[PDB]
Formats: structure tokens, sequence, C-alpha cells
RNA sequence: AUUUGGACAAACUUGGUCAUUUAGAGGAACUAAAAGUCGUAACAAGGUUUCCGUAGGUGAACCUGCGGAAGGAUCAUUAAA
RNA sequence: CCACUCGGCACCUUACGAGAAAUCAAAGUCUUUGGGUUCUGGGGGGAGUAUGGUCGCAAGGCUGAAACUUAAAGGAAUUGACGGAAGGGCACCACCAGGAGUGGAGCCUGCGGCUUAAUUUGACGGGGAAACUCACCAGGUCCAGACACAAUAAGG
RNA sequence: UGAAAUUCUUGGAUUUAUUGAAGACUAACUACUGCGAAAGCAUUUGCCAAGGACGUUUUCAUUAAUCAAGAACGAAAGUUAG
RNA sequence: GAUAGUGGCCUACCAUGGUUUCAACGGGUAACGGGGAAUAAGGGUUCGAUUCCGGAGAGGGAGCCUGAGAAACGGCUACCACAUCCAAGGAAGGCAGCAGGCGCGCAAAUUACCCAAUCCUAAUUCAGGGAGGUAGUGACAAUAAAUAACGAUACAGGGCCCAUUCGGGUCUUGUAAUUGGAAUGAGUACAAUGUAAAUACCUUAACGAGGAACAAUUGGAGGGCAAGUCUGGUGCCAGCAGCCGC
């Protein structure tokens, strides 16, 4: 408890100014002696949680990207969620994500943001908590997607999800019901007021309950590419989506449409 | 002179922190209530 | 022995006043090498010409009238040498 | 307009001299310390607070503490280290004109992860590969240890 | 007004022109300055009563300097009564 | 009038004076005044209950007898406050004198000896004196100054000149709980001196040290400020403490 405060008051030591010198660290955990801040951030250096930047005159103490999780471990230590860290599936752009578990036991998603001094957090933390409320928009909209536990400021943790990619899906018994779905949910993005121009092959993932019942559903992940409608080129992108999905069902499916699919012209007496 | 009536430990915390040994006194000359330092005892053995 | 009247005048009582030693009883407030709770702790940050007098409303704070001070960073541009 | 003279408000040099310095023709003539005279201060808070007096319709003014607390609070001058100012290079590990592409399929190969008894070990290691190389496992084995020193002897 | 919303305007606002009333100020000129014990003082003209400096071959002849006590004045704001 | 005696000292009758910023009057004092004490280049600052002089008091007030002299406390009387004995009727009391006890507090001695000094009192050379002197207790201060001094050896050096080399002596160190012969008081004590009697001092027969114990302590060793670049433990009572602190 105490050890983990006193890394949270070195963490609340760092919005207060640029790059902390060596006595603010010592004052602002408000230790006992000597020992207890210099040997803590000797350790932090060994474990490369902190570096040392000595510019004239100046000690001062930058933070890298390793210093951190732990306090959102600890962030995550009171919001119940992961105890056990580490299995690499997916080494993202804007995010590492790695496959977790918590006391529970129960494995989950932990994409980290890694997108330095203040900005590479700050923009990560900014990312993080962007992508928190497009999730929790999705959500409270309704779309199938995954539901999300936390964002532990800059590290999300969210749910595992058994699904794999349509590429690797040859087809299925209900193929024009699949178009119809394949439709008309770009017709309920554009009824939202956004255009996912990514719906490629690679976003749409499936999860398969059974073979009997058909109760199932879809998970969309494409977070940098949803664009408002009153943007610029937006037509093009719903025709893309639509197309995509139309070329996707006559290639691999060998599906061709019946009814007409859905303009920009349709969708403008939506939303 | 006086009377012990605490012993106390007192607390001195920047920049020096240690764990001041004092006693709670009455003076008899007065009736006047004192604390004071006792140095060089660790156990404050010598003194109830 | 006793006794009248005087001045000297110790003391005593009655009140009323301060100045106190107290005891008790009534209340109020300050503290924790005490321990747990919610509020803004585990929350965001924000204001930032600075003051002086006076008046007002205030709120966790502080602002607005009237008049002074600089204890505030004079460039250029006319002439001179 | 020129020249002089008083009496002002200001300016600008210097330093003879002063001062801790900024600065000062007085803030000079002060350790080589004395022209006359009025008032004020004695580290910082507590505090221009408490109480009393006095003045006032009021608001307030004048006068004005102590207990307690503390090693600094200050005045002037000096330097550049967290300035998130803008401007140039000058680069296909940058962009535009493009070309070949990777990431799409299968497979080869390096890392991580899992598994194990070991998947030896680093961040191409000349680390190309059944033996070796092998640095890892399952076992099975030799050979240890000098000199000193008490016994033990050539029929042992 | 960084941005915007209350108010007024078809009986006419705002703006334009001709007037009239009220009370307050005294710009530019205005510094490279002046006066006043300070606070303070910028339109004309007049009245009243002061004042500094200058000049003096006028007068008195120490009447002086600084001032607890005491006394006048004292921006702005604020109190009472027109 | 009263007094020893002037004097509002008091009384009768008259006046309306007297003191004051050159500080009256009131208030405070952990204020007896002075000779003096401590500390300084000078000028000053702060103490003076305390050995000498003067004042005042004998639990608090008051009053008085005697006497030249007292408003006397080791004299009296009354009140107030304490307190003693008692057969309950009565009767005695003042240590801010010398000792000593309680209380109080950081804080302070013996219920000893003596009039031999120094003085004083009396009817007086003789008697008397806790005045005073003497001794005890006494690290209040102050003076003087034991806890060792010489040799020889070796060994290690250093220096002086002769060194051509040895070695020829002069010193001075260091050690070696190595050795030698000396000196003497602390202490004990015949005696004598001392003194009123003693104790102690000054003398002195007889003992009295290698002193591995007739054993010198108190505070320090970052800086101020002389002294550690040393070792171990600590580093859960510890970077800590006139100040700065690492």
């Amino acid at each position: 408890t105490d050890d983990f405060r006193v890394l949270q008051a070195v963490e609340q030591g760092s919005r207060s100014h640029e790059v902390v010198p060596t006595p603010l660290i010592h004052q602002i955990s408000g230790m006992r002696s000597q020992s207890g801040t210099n040997r803590a951030i000797s350790d932090l250096a060994k474990l490369s949680l902190i570096s040392k930047m000595r510019n004239v005159k100046y000690d001062g103490y930058r933070l890298t990207y390793n210093g951190i999780d732990y306090l959102a471990l600890k962030t995550m230590l009171n919001r119940d969620t992961v105890y056990s860290v580490g299995n690499t599936i997916g080494v993202g752009k804007e995010s590492d994500i790695y496959k977790v578990s918590d006391k529970n036991g129960n494995p989950r998603v932990m994409k980290i943001h890694r997108l330095q001094g203040a900005n590479w957090m700050h923009l990560s933390r900014l990312a993080a908590n962007k992508e928190y409320q497009f999730m929790s928009m999705l959500y409270s909209k309704g779309f199938k997607v995954p539901e999300p536990f936390d964002n532990s400021r800059h590290i999300v943790v969210m749910e595992l999800i058994e699904g794999y990619p349509m590429r690797r899906l040859r087809k299925h018994k209900n193929i024009p019901k699949l178009y119809s779905d394949l439709m008309c949910f770009i017709v309920d993005l554009a009824n939202s007021g956004l255009i996912h121009c990514d719906f490629n092959e690679f976003n749409i993932m499936i999860k398969d309950k059974l073979e009997d019942e058909n109760d199932c559903g879809f998970v969309v992940i494409d977070f940098p590419q949803c664009i408002s409608i009153q943007h610029q080129d937006a037509d093009y992108y719903f025709q893309r989506d639509v197309d995509c999905i139309r070329r996707f069902f006559k290639k691999k499916l060998k599906y061709e449409p019946k009814p007409d699919s859905s303009m920009l012209d349709t969708e403008g007496f939506g939303d | 002179k006086g009377i012990v009536l605490e012993k106390l430990g007192i607390e001195s915390k920047q920049p020096n922190s240690a764990i001041r040994k004092c006693v709670r006194v009455q003076l008899i000359k007065n009736g006047k209530k004192v604390t004071a330092f006792v140095p060089n005892d660790g156990c404050l053995n010598f003194v109830d």
C-alpha cells in the first residue's frame, strides 16, 4: 500500500512542472530520510523506470515508458482488474495488444498505448480516453462490439472474444441474410452519422455460438477510420464499404445482390 | 523539581526524522505542567 | 478595691465595594506517537500589472465603485554634434 | 539677440568625495567621527491584534501590548542552465513524379510465447545444418588430495 | 462581443437636418513650464483681499532658528439635514 | 496649650493659600541607604541581604511602668492570630541571639570546648559574657605545588668533526612492563613545640615505593575550535540534538 502510494505521489509529482529534478522527488514523496527516496529512484533507474537528465547546474529525472504501468496496475488494483501479465497477440501501430488474466482467472486484453517526458505518455492517455469514449458511444448506441472494462490512464483493458477473421471463413449457409446484414449495418452507420471506411475483411469478426439455434453476433474494430458524413469525401467512403462487401461476396461467397444496394443519396434521408 | 506524570513519544519530522523521548512533569513549587527532554537513555530505564 | 470625664487607640460587628486562595457545579472551545468515516483525499486545475486609502456584495476563494503611486521594458520620428 | 546679476522649477556630465549598490552637487565637507534643532527605529511573526484612555451620530482615527513562535526575513547587484520564438540546410534510413514492393495466399528462415526432461544461450551473433562443433537433458562412468605426519615391510 | 443571446423597430428604430431644455466639464493650446504651506489649481471679464521674487544712499535695531503643550487647513471615499 | 525644647505639634479665631511638563500627585519595586563589588583603551553597564557607619523591627497593632536614657519584647498590659500544661477551677507563651527541629525550596554546618586572647559590664585586679575565641562539618572562593629524578647497557637512528672504510670520542632522541644504585613525602609515630586544655601546622628518633596499583580526572577529536585518511557493531531507538549540519 505504502510504496504504491508514494509511487502514486511521484506520479502526482509529474503534473506540476516539466522534467522533474531530484529534490522534488525527495520532497513530493515527503518520506523520512535519504534512504527511501534515493534507493527508490535507483530501483527506478536500474529497472529503466526513470532516467537522469543532467542539464548544466541542473539534475533532473526523465520518466520513460517503463515506470508508469505499475501505477496503472495499481490503478487497476483499485478497479478489480488484471493480476497476471503477458501473452503477445498483435503488435499494432498505436498500441501493443497482450493477453492477460485477472485474479478471477478470466483472460482479458491489455492494449498498452505508446504514441519523451510528458507528450508520449499524455498522447497515449488522450488516445486511450478517446477510444474508450468511442467504445462507450458504440455500446450506448447498441453496436455489437467488445465490452470495455477500463482505460487505466493510457492502457485499455477489455475482454477477449472467441472470433476469427473472415479471410479464413469459406462461407455460411445463410449468405443473402449475411449480405442484408452487411448492407443494413452500414445503413445503421450512416444513421449514426458515421462511415467506417476500412470495412475490410480483416475488420469483421464473427463469434460462432451453435449450428442449430443460430444466435451469434459480430465485432467491428475500425477506430482510426470512422469519418462523419459531413466531411468532404464520405460518398465514395460509404460506396467503398458497400462495394468491398459486394466484391468480397462475389469473389469469396459468389453472391450477387438481387436488391440494389444503398447509395449515399439513399442514406441522406436517414439520420 | 517536579513529579513525572507521563512519558512522551514526541516526534521530530523534518528534515530529521527522530522519536524524541520526553516527560510531562508537574512542578512542585508552582503546580505547573512542563514537558522536558531526557537524554542518553534509549529505554528511559532510569525513569518511571 | 471601686468610680466620672477626656485624649491615645487595639479590635469587633454591620453593610457596600474592589483584589484574591479556593473548592465544587455548569457550560463552552483546542489538541492528538489515538482509531475508524465522508467531502473536492484515490479532484480538476485555475488566477496571475502590482499596491495604498475608502465603500459595497461576497464566496472555498475574491470581485466591483472613486482617487492616488510605480515599488512597470521610450522604439521610431524633428533638431544637435 | 548679446553681456551681467539675483530668486526659482528642472536637466546633463563627471568624482574630488560618499555609498553595500543602484546612485548622490547632496544621500558631500563622517573613525582625521561635534553648526543648531524636532521626530522615528532596534531580527521575523504573533500584531497595528488584545485591553484601557480619548475623539466621533456612525464608519472609524489617535494611543498601543504581552503570552507564545522562529534562523532567518530582507536590500542591491550578478550570471546563464526546463524559454514550447522564427529562419535556413538537405537526406529517397524525408516528402512530391513515379518504379519494385512488404503486410493478402502457401512455404523457408530469425525473435517472442507455450510446452518440456532439454526445446542450451545472446541482441545476425560466420549462430548454416544427424556425430563433432555444443555450450542442454536421461543416464552410466574414470581421476581427484600436494607436502608434512602416526601406524603399517620385501615370509609381503 | 474571442464568440454569441436580452432589450427597440412598419405607430418608422438607428441615422440625417432644424431647433429647445437640463446639468456636468473646461480638450487640443499643455512643456523643454508656472503658482500654492501641502492637499491642490488650466474659458472670458470684473470686484475683493493676499503673496513671492526683484529694486531701493527708506525705517526698526536682535525683534531670531527648531519646536512636546495647543491651533488652522487637509484629495478620494463615507455620515446627517435641504 | 503641650514639650526637654523651637514648630499646625495640637487647640480656638482669622485669612486663601501651598505643589506642578525644570514631571507635582498617584502607581510599581523580586527597593534598607552608603563606604563598596564585578567587568572594561576610554566613556559606561549591572549588583551591594551580607564582616564598617547610619536606620528600622523583635508574630501583628496599640498603650505604658521604671529610669539619665526604652514607647524596651531574653520588661509589663489589652486586643487579634497561633500555640502549651491541666485534677477543668485555672496557669503559662514569644529562637529576624548561640546550637538544634519541622515546613519550604536548586539552595545553606555541631543541641562541642573556653573566657587564655580582644573587649565590655558590676560594689569591681578576682565574678560574668553563645560578645568573642577554639575545634568539628566545609572542593564558597583564594595562595603555594607530589603523582618521579639520574645513570649504565644494548638496539634503532640522527648530527659534530677525523671516514681512506674500519672505528675515535661529543651530544640528543626513541624504545626494550632490560637492569643498577639513589632521593623524598603522603601515611604511621617515641618525643618535643604548640594551645586554657587539646587537634593541626613548623621540627624530629623509628618505619614508610619500582611506584605490573601509595594507579588524575573532566570534557572532546566535521567546521567554528586543538585533536582520526583508525578499527569493529549499527544503519528495525537510527543523518544525529547550543549553530550549520553532512
